[PDB]
């Protein structure tokens, strides 16, 4: 508990000064987000990676020269249902990092606040509600740790890897050399497969 | 309706941070001043009546300074 | 001593023609739920009233059948009669004949009338003619009973048994609060909402629970 | 005034002790 | 008592001390709410002793945490008493077993 | 997060389920009714499971 | 057992065994040469803040995940920038700043844009990536800096 | 054996009765647990740990009330309380709280 | 559409506390109706009369202890709450105890007084294990309902917790019932076990009394 106390202390304390101060900075610029899976189950589907962010650029469906969603719109549930629907791959939102304002942030860029359900308004402090966003589950499940009765959480590792839903074979950044048998032997430290469906 | 939540109150405003309409004039007006309510009473305390006349729309921050500028003339 | 607090009935609030609420206060504590536990089941099980049993068309005989020209099914024509309010002033049993010919709603108008029934509301229907030519014709028995006496329990080879909802009520509930008069604060807060058929207002249903609750225990009392 | 607060009971047991030399008044 | 226990509680109670255990057998010849007399058996006297024995209990004292610490005889005139038998009830006990 | 704080947990969820659990061949099974009140008379009378 | 690895994230801790990066293209930027940890000062300076601010999120997150617990990326990306406010100066240009100094990225940035305002040259310059510590400790105001700790030395 | 304990007593064996309501006089759907458990009174009595405070005395080298139930002195608004109100954005309450 | 209202049919008395009263006849779905009320009302509503203040002459406080009395003031004040007693047309009443030597002190030596019945002559108060030692106390017997903590109501008068109610346990319980070749009826057997003060009958009717006085507000005006 005193570790958690004091990284959610320092946490707050060098994120205590930035607040949402202007309404538009006018930046075109943002980070790609795209849905994440580990091994066959989607964690975080795109729909909440991108669930009340404002669209940067580039947000056109799967269909040459026309435009689904226009730009600088926050996304709505209805729109995350417009681009499931047409399923969108990956989109670019403009991200606090990436903003032009002096001393602080500007509402458009951080996009929803999650408390009240629209957009962000002037003058609310953003930095102690990160810090203690980031600093509250870690001291909680620390507290909570006897509930489970000290019970070792040791998942076995697995040996192999089997495909749950039949598509094609993917291999990315692979660098790999063929044995005797004739099977691909991997020779590189961050080989990634990803499964793609036909 | 209006003690429990203050949504409707918000939406004639539309920053909830705006508060200091409801209490730094109106409310201080009614409890200090001779100023007289708009709506009926019904035994409510103060601050609630006032959150009560911004959610029906008779209180807002132009009426408020229009108001203070017409007693500004003698 | 011997004396307890009496209420008076502080306050009836009539939401619409047949939902109401009724409140008092103040009680004795834990009176409340006897009081309210009594009335709700007197009130659900045990008032009498008369309502339609039983039902015959020539057309149709068996429950589950079909009959064209009729948008609503034989389910909902069934249903559609057990919803329906009759009172009765003067005869135990009733025969009611029902025809219709034509396109568009029926309706509780377009039952032949007789000397002793009433319909409270006439706007009720029953089905929906879609067909011009077809007609129905139908027979429907009205009983005066107690309480709710389903078709199952109890099972002429058109007849066709409709659950009897013979008593008014509709829907009763009630809650406890707590109440307090000065330098007492175990006291109760009894809330009934109820909520009838149309054919008594509920505060006259009310009135017939605690009579019917008042001559039961009228042997005991020593006054 | 020196007994506490909302906590109330019974005196069940004095004791007295005073200064050597001096004289026990009263009670004592 | 305890209505399901481990038959721990007797040697806790008697260990602890707030009880008043019989050093030596006899009759009791006399019990109060505040005094016990025993009559000890004749081999167990000293040749010049008289052959009593008299207990004093504690009656409403407070404790460190401001608890009360009482005793209670639990026997009656006239009873046969061995060596070890509880004679009187500590707080927290019932007939010499550990009562919470 | 987008998730709300006030959940029901323990008691109502342990209450709210097994008022929504079916079972098979209960007392009152297989009837027609005309809306939730009738089902509410119904459970409070006992006439039905 | 994994909450040490988000302490170390967020102080911007050396690997002690890093990675070896393509400074210039030539091999393109930002290429590996031998495998191994991936430095955040040296993905940042070859990268760009948004390759670093995505390493950092998405480690984040993936030690946060296991456990179950749901927190936006939003707050952790408001951390990031946070962290990452000073600026090493490269080339003084027109301006008052020399050589290479660590100074506030908001100052520089209005220096420039009024630099650009005057018709005149503006200065040239690279992040700086800093930990939670580090960086609260080194800001504009002192008695905020006093407040969190090592008093003496800021006072 | 507990079982068997059960059923020389004329008790059911599974440990488990029908009970009724007490409001209503209606049976419980499924059959309760009831028995004997032994229960303590643990020395937390809410009797002494209430406490309220209006005005009373305070410090001497920084003027703010004291700390404690016995000197009658208020609660300790810490740093996590005022980091909580500004997150909320309550800039009077905080003010009043510091100052006032 | 006639509805048949009970009468108390017969009273049974296994002993001196036990005691089974029915009712007959009831339609259906008025046995369950009539019952739980009937408990809720007697176990609550019943009165009696109990023992609030004791007065010894040789004590100050309950914390306190006598010579020649095995037991303590405070399980003096413990076997005296639970003593049984019936008043006749008195609020209250002061009955005296004196005895001396060795014995049980028992409510049997309380002074024969004419309107005052004790139900247990032996029930036991204390015990006495000295020749020269003698116990002498007055007692005041009132009369309500209910539970009056001490607290919610001159050195040496000790104040007592007041249990008014007499009765301890009722159970009802519903049966099949032939009466006129109808089985729609059944019948209602209670079962009441009190101290032996109140008789089962005045009971049952004092309960329906209240009942019917509550129903009287039920009539909407
Ligand atoms: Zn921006």
């Amino acid at each position: 508990t005193a570790n958690s106390g004091y990284l959610t202390r320092r946490l707050v304390d060098v994120a205590q000064d930035l607040v949402v101060t202007e309404d538009d900075c006018g930046t075109h610029e943002g980070i790609m987000m795209t849905p994440v899976i580990e091994g066959g189950d989607v964690k975080e589907p795109l729909r909440d990676r991108v669930l009340g962010r404002v669209t940067a650029e580039d947000v056109l469906k799967p269909g040459t020269a026309d435009i689904l969603v226009p730009r600088n719109t926050l996304l709505h549930e209805q729109w995350c249902d417009l681009l499931e629907e047409n399923s969108v791959d990956a989109v670019k939102v403009r991200s606090v990092v990436s903003c032009d304002t002096d001393f602080g942030v500007c509402a458009h860029c951080y996009g929803r606040d999650l408390a009240r359900g629209h957009i962000i308004n002037k003058g609310e402090a953003i930095g102690v509600i990160a810090a203690q966003s980031i600093g509250e589950p870690g001291t909680q499940l620390t507290m909570r740790t006897f509930h489970i009765g000290g019970a070792a959480s040791r998942a076995a590792a697995e040996s192999s890897i089997q495909v749950k839903n039949k598509g094609s074979i993917k291999l990315s950044n692979v660098k790999s050399v063929v044995n005797s048998s004739g099977k691909l032997v991997i020779t590189s430290r961050n080989t990634e497969l990803k499964l793609i469906d036909e | 309706m209006a003690r429990v939540t203050v949504q409707d109150a918000v939406e004639k405003i539309g920053n909830r941070f705006d508060l200091v309409l409801v209490a730094a004039r109106r409310a201080r007006q009614m409890q200090v001043g001779g100023k007289d309510p708009l709506v009926p009473e019904e035994n409510d305390k103060t601050t609630v009546i006032a959150l009560r006349e911004i959610e029906e729309g008779l209180i807002n921050n132009q009426i408020l300074d229009v108001r203070e500028r017409q007693e500004q003339q003698e | 001593v011997t004396e307890f607090l009496k209420p008076r009935l502080v306050d009836i609030e009539q939401v619409s023609s047949t939902h109401a609420k009724v409140t008092l206060e103040p009680l004795e504590r834990g009176f409340g739920h006897t009081l309210g536990n009594a009335l709700r089941r007197i009130l659900l099980s045990s008032m009498p009233g008369c309502a339609v049993t039983e039902v015959e068309i020539d057309g149709v005989l068996h429950e589950y059948s079909t009959k064209e020209g009729v948008q609503e099914d034989i389910l909902e024509i069934l249903l559609n009669l057990k919803g329906l309010a009759v009172r009765v002033q003067g005869k135990d049993e009733v025969i009611l004949t029902l025809n219709k010919s034509g396109i568009g709603p029926v309706t509780a108008a377009d039952i032949t009338h007789d000397g002793d029934v009433e319909i409270v509301k006439p706007q009720h229907v029953i089905c929906h003619l879609t067909d011009e030519n077809a007609s129905i014709s139908m027979r429907i028995k009205v009983q005066r009973g107690r309480g709710y006496v389903p078709a199952s329990t109890r099972i002429p080879i058109g007849r066709l048994l409709v659950d009897a909802c013979y008593s008014p009520v509709e829907r009763i509930a009630y809650n406890v609060e707590a109440a307090r008069v000065e330098q007492r604060t175990d006291l109760d807060k009894l809330v009934i909402e109820m909520e009838t058929n149309g054919t008594i207002d509920p505060e006259e249903a009310i009135r017939r629970a605690a009579t019917i609750l008042a001559e039961q225990l009228e042997a005991f009392v020593d006054l | 005034l020196r007994v506490p607060n909302g906590v109330s009971g019974t005196v069940i047991d004095v004791q007295v002790f005073t200064r050597d030399g001096v004289e026990k008044d009263k009670r004592a | 008592k305890p209505l399901v226990g481990t038959g721990m509680e007797r040697a806790v109670a008697v260990d602890s001390g707030v009880t008043a255990v019989a050093k030596r057998g006899g009759v009791v010849q006399y019990v109060d709410a505040s005094r016990i007399v025993i009559k000890v058996n004749e081999d167990e006297m000293y040749p010049g002793e008289a052959g009593i024995d008299i207990y004093n209990l504690t009656k409403y004292t407070r404790s460190n945490q401001n608890t009360c610490i009482n005793q209670m005889p639990c026997v009656s005139l006239g009873e046969p008493v061995e060596r070890g038998d509880v004679l009187a009830d500590g707080p927290s006990t019932d007939l010499g077993e550990l009562a919470l | 997060n987008g998730e709300p704080i006030i959940v029901p947990s323990q008691d109502v969820v342990l209450g709210l389920y097994y008022m929504t659990r079916d079972c098979v061949n209960a007392k009152g099974e297989g009837m027609v009714l005309t809306g939730p009140k009738e089902a509410e008379r119904l459970y409070r009378s006992g006439l039905a499971s | 057992g994994g909450l040490p690895r988000v302490a170390d994230l967020f102080e911007a801790r050396r690997p002690k065994e890093p990675a070896i990066l393509a400074e210039i293209s030539g091999v393109e930027r930002g290429d590996v040469i031998s495998d191994g940890p991936e430095a955040p000062h040296d993905i940042l300076r070859l990268r760009g803040v948004h390759a670093v601010t995505r390493y950092i999120v998405n480690e984040v997150q993936d030690v946060y995940r296991l456990q179950g617990v749901k927190i936006n990326d939003k707050h952790i990306e408001v951390i990031v920038r946070q962290m990452l406010r000073k600026a090493t100066i490269v080339n003084a240009g027109s301006s008052d700043f020399l050589e290479g100094e660590q100074v506030e990225y908001s100052r520089v940035k209005i220096a420039n844009r009024e630099l650009e305002a005057n018709g005149k040259v503006g200065a040239t310059y690279s992040r700086d990536l800093l930990g939670i510590t580090k960086a609260s400790l080194a800001t504009e105001s002192f008695i905020s800096a006093a407040s969190f700790q090592e008093t003496t030395r800021v006072l | 054996e507990i079982k068997e304990l059960l059923k020389l007593g004329d008790l059911p064996t599974s440990g488990q009765i029908r009970l009724y309501d007490g409001r209503t006089g209606e049976q419980f759907e499924r059959p309760v647990t009831v028995g004997y458990m032994y229960m303590l009174k643990l020395n937390h009595l809410v009797d002494d740990k209430m406490h309220a405070r209006s005005t009373g005395s305070y410090s001497l080298v920084t003027q703010q009330p004291l700390g404690g139930k016995a000197q009658f002195g208020g609660q300790r608004f810490g740093e996590m309380e005022v980091w909580a109100l500004e997150a909320y954005g309550a800039a009077y309450t905080l003010q009043e709280m510091l100052t006032v």
